[PDB]
DNA sequence: CAGCCAGGGACACGGCGAATAGCCATC
RNA sequence: GCGAGAGGGACACG
DNA sequence: GATGGCTATTCGCCGTGTCCCTCTCGCTGGCTG
């Protein structure tokens, strides 16, 4: 009670303990700054590597929290492909080939 | 009286001024040469002294002596001091020290005396002082051969400062103190948001003021009796809330030592030392004087007790009471009424400035202190009666804290000359950052503005504009520093309407005691003004107009405000602050050029900034030339001496210009004592020239010339109009290695002999010769290191006794983009009985010298801030020539000059053609009632006929109109350029005339040192740093350009996912991926994929260092 | 700097109170300070202000 | 050879600071005789880049995908209108807007 | 998971280490504060650059010089000790320092809020008082 | 009720997890390798000061000390300090200036420990990963080219 | 400043209407370079948020 | 004395978050 | 082939 | 008189733009022949 999780997240779990027993949890919008809507992303890599440092780093240590490597800056850092533009897999995985027509014609 | 008169061989520089200046600019060098004079005590400064204050001569050196004598033990049975300290003659020359790397110092000689009280005995030597770094003839000291110059410092002066702050939280202002040493205790008496007051002592979490006098030994009947008028103060006396004097002293001592046993002794001896002793609390003589006038206690009392006293600190107190009471005017007792006012510690009065003497004797003084530890201690160790002040003294300290202050320090800045201006400017800096004062994160948005205090005082335009602004300024041209610290400035004294020409020097609180007239006002020719109302400047800066009765004091002239590289732009009064600021801050960047010539629009502040500068080679003495030469100039003075002046030819300045000096008379001449003998690098025939005239048109020509670009014609290469020597300077050292020894041989490691063939028979290349990028300049190899012969090689070389021979060739080539021919080689060599540093045998210098033409992108600046690159050089042919056919040397765009309000550009468009052309002012009629102000013999003037228009008061709009209407014709019966400053431009291309007529003159513009060949860089593969594995950086490597995180960020703007692991991964980081790519594109197959960055592996390696446990799942 | 205070979600410097009900006002005009209550209209309470 | 080789293989104009996306831009490179890089003036504004000692950097994409990235994403002729309003970047300006 | 750190990325995680994966990681223990000889330039053994500890100065050299050659990797000398292999293996073997006491991590006491504080639900101050030899603690009562 | 909160933001932490806290308290304490630390030379025999190896001796240092003092047999007073003396080594290794007055260094130099590795400007993250230098890349001054 | 300036810089101004333009003049540049450095940050925020 | 060892405190601001300090309430 | 210090250039006035 | 328990005040911690060029300097002490 009184800490912040993401409204998909939330309902979600609303939705998964339904069931089983009904006791949804309650919450409440929030508005949240800007510093803080970016040092709490469910990625300790850009966190640490955007704004103090010690702390995201040290309290994700002690949560033992795992990175998913699926972000913009994350996926720069360990030199991948950024997952936008050119990057996503609907066109990093398209292939081509030469028409059957062309391909006969050569 | 035009022309600046006083000056043997003035070039008759005519001039527009209306106003007599009544005092010649000042020695512009004398606010360094004075300080370190007075470090000195030289003689100049001991008799200009007894001149203005002989009661109290004493150097600089003198007095560090006199506060630390004398030096005794704690048991008393002895003591040690100082006196006599002498200066030897300086060990080299100016030249011959900046050549063979040396310090230009001198020995320094100071006499002890080891008196002994047990016994009995006064022991006297002369003890070897270190050498003490001499100041050379303009400012500047030699030091480990570079020359260095040592910016004054602006700080707050010890003392009292009273200051309110604003309670938002209440709406009640609190009236505080920052009672401030030199090297001592801060202690604050402030109030808090409640009708208290506190002390804190070395900033000790505030305490009531009542624990500190019952503490110093005053009743609560006493503190009532002194207090008897403050509510505030009776209020607190109910709320002391302590009894007892010792009890506020153990309190106290328990505050400001937690843990220590307090006592009666203790605290008494304590609280007393920490600001009655002069050991530990000194505010310098400055402070007291500031104190004693803030206060007003002793008046006709000399310089004496610097420290406190009880009496000062309770004076303190009533008066913050007083003040925050609402009280106008206080008297104290014993003491004269004074003002109830609160400081500001911007204000000039308030703000002091560390000359090059008072800095050089602070660190002496550090070095001196932990000097006097040394031998105290070692006092002790050593028996008495067997031991002498030569075996005392340890001068390791001393000469070590010199050396650290000259080097590696931040003021002893590296010199700045490329040109005489820079050089003059660089020396009457006024840095407000260093040891002992704010730095630019700690620099707010108010210290960097300009108080009204600065006029006069320090020059309101010139400054640097990047993260400096404000912090870094340049004194006045008039200014002086007065002996305290403080800025001076000359004035005329008004008396009784009239304006006498006593000059007298007001520091910012004499000067806002009383009220100022401005400089440019009308005298009607006896010192009576005009007008009743005149501009006049009141105490707290305010400018209001007052009747010719009540102003007090006048400004000696205009331009009183502007410094010396400000005070050269011409029509200064028509340009923007922002604009004069970039003008003034890039006069100092200028090139010298190979001739040089003088503007014909300038102002009288060239010629005395350019003998002043100091390169202008000046007879000291009159007398009669008797031989002349490239280097050398031989004078014949009245009786007997003969002086033959050695000219300086193709030195190298500190960044990489020429220094050429050139004779400017004959065999025959007549030379007075002061006068120009030689030029300078930027100097015409004396006066300062940083550039040249050009024709200018003022059109936008085809978009070549669009925004800011400038457009030459091909006659500035082919003339050589804008050409500068710039000279580079190569090292390399031979040097002791592990192995052996490192030798420099024309034999060398495998190499085509073409190379070879310009190198002499002893490696480094021989004269007059041109070099490119990767040639060879100094043939050199080392041991290549342990080797493995072949086993039979090897057996069969035992056999031989021969040398393994090997060596790895290491040569001195030029960096990428470098060439021209070779001036000197100078070489040193142990053999010789030089000093090298340790461990190296050899030590070669190569100068190369390249004629840098003008080229697209060289950076071309007038005076007035219109900066710009050399967008393209178009051909003679294909250039607007007006009807005579001259073409239009530059073309600037129009666009540029209206939107900055820096319309001195046009003015001095305007005035250089109508010097270019002449003119003559028709005196058929009387004159004209336009040149009824104008100065004689400026009626007319013939063609190139130079002028000057003086800062403040120069030629006006009308004057400029008239001189265009008459602008006699060139050859023929033809005015190229109309009244309206305007001319006929015939178009180089189309050939037909442009429709309507182009604004065309003369413009002094001059070749900035942001040429292109120094800017160009390109990099494939290079050098790369070993920690990680990303290229290096910068030009001096090779170096890849940073792709930081915004351009990172604007890369996944587009989408652009590959390019952006291609500029992150097998670009810079990819250790096994960089060959591969390399291979891929020279055999031209597909780029293989990236890998992972080393960088990132670097990070790991880290984060698991720090207890992290960090394991990369792969699923 | 009031961009980077309103991305940043502070309590603005210079905070303005805005009603929760609406209905009638009872106007209280403080000196030094002040006080307004709105008569809700459900009504709960007119939430007070200084 | 040189010639043979640039043409055709588009460069990456940067100029810090990069404030927007525009301010890294792909242009068709040419060989030009001096040592400064002419610059077409309808992308100034875009860049911000007056020409009074301004300098920009140059990089070189090398994979087939890096080269079609800039031909195709980053290309100046494909970038008018600013990412932010709309508002055309590539208009004539100054001189242009007087003639 | 993957020891050459291929691009097959999938999930990077953090977490406390333990004094057993500290001694895992490790391929020697420093115990001499030496790092190279003053005269021969040498890494010193034992010290803080250790061939044994790190890997060798040299590619395929070890610190008495017996193999020189490619012929020779993935092998130990016998003599010194030294595994003869790439020199760029000196970049990621760490060492470990076996300390004689225990010591505290400075991010989990000190970092406000103090995270060992509330795990044992002490206040900072006691904290450092306690872990810096200022007093006593009780750590079970019988 | 909020002090409980916070408590349990940390003691939750540690009971979904399966690592223990013992972590906090370091048995052995691991060595960077030397290739990111290294010792550059600079001319005139004199090392620049690779900033982490002077910690690392200091720490070193510390330990043997306190290894011969229980071995020779030391009374609670000294061994103790030994002990707190070793604990500000690792500090100031782990840490720098974190707690206390800094390891100052040559010329009032603070040590860079390695934490000041990671966090500010100049950190990794910030200086060497998100922005890199790139070869194949050159910089020149820029002019107006109409004619383009 | 209620004098205030009165000439055109094409009439040129004089000693004290420059100085007192001076004030301005300084002010918008150091205010230009921290501005910078603010909207530096702010964009960094922004970009990473 | 040098190779080779080694071992005493200054002008910045603004905002956020935790630990107290001081004051009214109740057993 | 690192660190500190100094200087310097380029950065919207509707 | 002490724990609860609410508002205020200190006091630490965190941050405070990008790119580039040039230059100069880089800690201090002991044994012993
Ligand atoms: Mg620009
Ligand atoms: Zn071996």
């Amino acid at each position: 009670p009184g800490s912040l999780i993401d409204r998909a997240e939330f309902e979600a779990e609303n939705r998964r303990v339904v069931a089983e027993g009904g006791e949804p949890a309650a919450g409440r919008p929030v508005l949240m700054g800007i510093t803080k809507a970016s040092l709490a992303t469910d990625s300790w890599l850009s966190a640490a590597s955007f704004q103090e440092t010690t702390r995201v780093l040290t309290d994700a240590a002690i949560n033992c929290r795992s990175d998913k490597l699926n972000g913009l800056k994350e996926n720069v850092i360990i030199g991948k492909l950024i997952p936008a533009g050119t990057g996503i897999n609907r066109y990093r995985n398209i292939a081509v080939q030469p028409t059957e027509e062309a391909r006969a014609a050569a | 009286s035009s022309s600046n008169n006083s000056v043997p061989g003035a070039p008759n520089r005519v001039s527009f001024a209306k106003l007599r200046e009544p005092l010649e600019v000042p020695g512009l060098l004398d606010v360094q040469t004075d300080s370190f004079e007075w470090l000195i005590g030289s003689p100049r400064w001991r008799e200009s002294a007894a001149e203005r204050g002989d009661v109290n001569p004493v150097g600089g050196l003198e007095e560090v002596l006199y506060e630390l004598s004398p030096i005794e033990d704690f048991s008393g049975s002895m003591s040690l001091s100082f006196s006599d300290p002498r200066f030897d003659d300086v060990k080299a020359p100016v030249d011959e020290c900046k050549d063979k790397d040396m310090t230009y110092a001198a020995p320094l000689f100071v006499t002890a005396e080891f008196i002994n009280n047990n016994t009995g005995e006064i022991k006297s030597q002369t003890v070897f002082m270190g050498d003490f770094p001499m100041m050379t003839e303009k400012g500047t000291f030699i030091i480990n051969g570079t020359e260095r110059v040592v910016v004054s410092q602006l700080v707050r002066s010890p003392g009292v400062y009273f200051d309110e702050t604003i309670d938002k939280s209440t709406d009640k202002t609190l009236h505080s103190v920052k009672v401030i040493p030199s090297r001592g205790a801060w202690l604050e008496f402030d109030v808090d948001k409640r009708d208290t007051v506190g002390v804190r002592i070395d900033r000790k979490r505030r305490q009531p003021v009542t624990v500190l006098l019952k503490a110093l030994g005053w009743t609560s009947e006493q503190i009532v009796e002194r207090f008897g008028f403050s509510e505030i103060m009776r209020s607190t006396l109910e709320k002391d809330n302590t009894v007892g004097t010792d009890e506020a002293l153990l309190d106290i001592y328990r505050k400001l030592r937690p843990g220590e046993p307090p006592t009666k002794e203790s605290a008494q001896t304590l609280l007393e030392n920490l600001f009655f002793k002069e050991k530990r609390y000194d505010l310098a003589r400055v402070g007291r004087y500031k104190v004693n006038k803030k206060l007003g206690l002793h008046v006709g009392e000399p310089i004496t007790s610097s420290t406190l006293t009880e009496e000062d600190v309770v004076a303190t107190i009533e008066y913050l009471v007083r003040l925050h009471e609402g009280q106008t005017t206080m008297t104290v007792p014993g003491g004269v009424e004074v003002p109830v006012e609160t400081d500001d510690i911007d204000h000039f009065g308030n703000r002091r400035l560390r000359t090059v003497g008072e800095l050089i004797q602070n660190q002496i003084r550090v070095g001196m202190s932990r000097m006097e530890r040394v031998v105290r201690e070692r006092m002790t160790t050593q028996d008495v009666e067997a031991i002498t002040p030569q075996t005392l003294i340890n001068i390791r300290p001393v000469v070590a804290a010199i050396k650290e202050f000259f080097g590696t320090s931040q003021l002893s800045q590296f010199m700045d000359q490329n040109n005489p201006l820079s050089g003059l400017t660089h020396k009457r800096r006024l840095s407000a950052l260093g040891p002992g004062g704010l730095s630019r994160e700690r620099a707010g948005l108010e210290v960097r503005d300009v108080h009204p205090s600065h006029y006069g005082r320090m020059c309101p335009i010139e400054t640097p504009e990047g993260p400096n602004i404000g912090l870094i300024g340049s004194l006045s041209v008039y200014a002086r520093v007065n002996p305290f610290g403080f800025i001076e400035t000359p004035y005329r004294k008004v008396v009784d309407g009239v304006v006498s020409d006593e000059i007298v020097y007001l520091t910012a609180d004499e000067e806002d005691r009383h009220v100022v007239a401005q400089a440019n006002s009308p005298i009607d020719a006896d010192g009576r003004f005009v007008e009743p109302r005149v501009l006049v400047r009141r105490k707290a800066g305010e400018v209001e107009y007052v009747p010719s009765s009540e102003v007090d004091y006048m400004d000696v002239s205009p331009r009183q405000m502007v410094s010396v590289a400000t005070a050269m732009i011409p029509f200064l009064e028509h340009d923007d602050a922002n604009r004069a600021l970039m003008g003034a801050n890039m006069q100092r960047q200028a090139v010298p050029l190979v001739r040089s010539e003088a503007p014909l629009v300038g102002t009288g502040m060239e010629l005395r900034a350019a003998i002043d500068a100091g390169d202008v080679v000046v007879a000291e003495e009159s007398g009669v030339i008797e031989e002349v030469s490239a280097d050398y100039i031989t004078v014949m003075h009245d009786n007997g001496t003969r002086r033959t002046y050695r000219m300086r030819k193709f030195a190298r300045s500190n960044h990489g210009t020429c220094a050429n000096q050139c004779p400017i008379v004959d065999a025959g001449d007549r030379v007075e004592a002061g006068q120009v003998i030689a030029d300078g690098p930027c100097t015409d025939d004396g006066e300062m020239a940083l550039g040249k005239n050009l024709l200018v048109a003022i059109m936008p020509w085809e978009g070549h010339n669009y925004e800011d670009a400038i457009i030459l014609s091909n006659r500035l290469v082919e003339e050589d109009v804008l050409t500068s020597i710039h000279i580079e300077e190569h090292e390399i050292d031979a040097r002791d290695t592990k192995l052996g020894a490192e030798e420099i041989t024309r034999d060398i490691p495998n190499i085509s002999d073409e190379v070879l063939a310009d190198l002499d028979e002893r490696g480094i290349v021989r004269i007059g010769a041109e070099v490119r990028d990767g040639d060879i300049l100094v043939g050199k190899v080392t041991p290549k290191g342990e080797t493995e012969l072949t086993p039979e090689e090897r057996l069969l070389r035992a056999i031989f006794g021969e040398k393994a021979r090997e060596v790895r060739d290491t040569s001195l080539k030029v960096p990428h983009g470098e060439s021209g021919k070779v001036i000197g080689i100078r070489v040193f060599s142990r053999e010789d009985e030089d000093e090298l540093p340790a461990g190296v045998n050899e030590l070669v210098r190569v100068y190369v010298a390249q004629k840098r033409k003008i080229s697209d992108g060289d950076k071309l600046a007038g005076r007035h801030g219109n900066k710009g690159v050399i967008g393209k050089i178009l051909p003679v042919e294909d250039m607007p020539f007006l009807a005579d056919g001259t073409p239009v040397d530059i073309i600037l765009n129009t666009h540029g000059v209206p939107r900055r309000m820096n319309i001195g550009q046009i003015l001095e468009t305007h005035l250089g053609w109508c010097a270019h052309s002449g003119w003559k002012v028709d005196a058929a009629k009387g004159v004209p009632d336009w040149a009824a102000r104008l100065p004689d013999e400026l009626l007319e003037a013939q063609p190139n006929a130079i002028v000057s228009t003086p800062v403040f008061d120069g030629a006006q709009e009308a004057e400029l109109q008239g001189l265009l209407s008459c602008t006699l014709p060139n050859r023929d019966g033809d005015v190229l350029v109309d009244a309206d400053g305007k001319a006929m431009l015939f178009d180089g291309r189309s050939g037909e005339p442009f429709p309507y007529p182009v604004t065309v003159g003369y413009m002094y513009i001059m070749k900035l040192h942001h040429l292109v060949d120094d800017k160009i860089h390109a990099r494939s593969t290079g050098p790369y740093s070993m920690i990680t594995q990303q290229p290096l950086g910068g030009k001096a490597q090779f170096g890849g350009q940073r792709f930081g995180e915004m351009e990172c960020w604007a890369m996944q703007a587009y989408g652009a996912a590959y390019t952006l692991q291609e500029l992150l991964t097998i670009k810079s980081d990819d250790t096994v991926g960089r060959v591969k790519v390399y291979e891929a594109i020279v055999k031209g197959e597909n780029i293989p994929e990236p890998g992972i960055p080393e960088s990132f592996k670097v990070l790991l390696k880290e984060l698991q260092s720090l207890c992290l446990n960090v394991e990369v799942l792969s699923s | 700097p009031r961009v980077q205070e309103l991305f940043e979600a502070r309590v603005p410097r210079g905070k303005a109170p805005i009603a929760d009900v609406t209905g009638r006002v009872r106007l209280e005009d403080g000196e030094r300070f002040y006080k307004i209550t709105i008569v809700p209209d459900d009504g709960g309470e007119e939430v007070v202000y200084d | 050879v040189l010639e043979e080789v640039i043409a055709e293989h588009p460069v990456l104009l940067n100029r810090a600071p990069t404030l927007h996306r525009l301010g890294i831009q792909a242009f068709e490179p040419m060989l030009v005789e001096g040592k400064a890089i002419q610059l077409h003036p309808l992308v100034c504004e875009a860049f911000n880049a007056d020409f009074d000692g301004d300098q920009m950097a140059v990089h070189l994409p090398l994979s087939a995908e890096a080269q079609a990235e800039a031909r195709i994403l980053m290309l100046s002729s494909n970038n008018i209108l600013s990412p932010a309003s709309g508002r055309p970047l590539a208009m004539p300006r100054l001189d242009m807007v007087t003639g | 998971g993957a020891m050459l750190d291929v691009n097959f990325f999938d999930e990077l995680r953090i977490g406390l280490a333990t004094a057993e994966d500290i001694r895992q990681w490790s391929y020697g223990e420093v115990k001499k504060p030496e790092t190279i000889n003053y005269r021969t330039l040498k890494p010193e053994k034992d010290g803080l650059f250790c061939e044994k500890i790190f890997g060798p100065t040299r590619d395929w050299e070890c610190y008495c010089g017996k193999y020189k050659r490619v012929r020779f990797k993935g092998i130990i000398c016998e003599r010194c000790g030294v595994e003869v292999t790439r020199a760029k293996v000196r970049r990621e073997r760490m060492g470990h320092i076996e300390l004689a006491a225990p010591v505290t991590h400075i991010w989990y006491f000190k970092g406000v809020p103090s995270r060992l504080g509330y795990l044992l639900d002490l206040a900072p101050k006691d904290l450092e008082k306690i872990i810096y030899f200022a007093a006593y603690v009780i750590t079970s009562v019988d | 009720k909020l002090r409980a909160l916070k408590r349990l933001k940390v003691v939750a932490a540690f009971q979904q997890s399966g690592n223990s806290p013992m972590g906090m308290v370091l048995d052995a304490v691991p060595v960077i390798p030397p290739e990111l630390r290294p010792m550059v030379q600079l001319d005139g025999g004199r090392f620049a000061t690779s900033d982490l190896n002077d910690l690392y001796r200091r720490v070193i240092n510390r330990n043997n000390r306190l290894k011969r003092l229980i071995d020779l047999g030391a009374p609670e007073i000294i061994v103790n300090n030994e002990k707190r003396m070793l604990q500000e080594s690792v500090d100031a290794l782990f840490d720098n200036g974190r707690r206390g007055r800094p390891v100052t260094g040559p010329g009032n130099r603070p040590l860079k420990s390695l934490s000041d590795l990671l966090k500010g400007k100049q950190g990794r993250f910030r200086q060497n990963l998100l922005g890199k230098r790139v070869d194949y890349s050159g910089r020149s001054v820029i002019v107006v080219g109409p004619q383009l | 400043i209620p004098r205030p300036v009165k000439s055109s810089f094409r009439e040129g101004l004089t000693v004290l209407e420059y100085f007192i333009n001076t004030h301005g003049a300084r002010k918008g540049l150091a205010d230009t370079a921290l501005r910078t450095a603010d909207s530096g940050y702010l964009t960094r925020r922004l970009v990473d948020v």
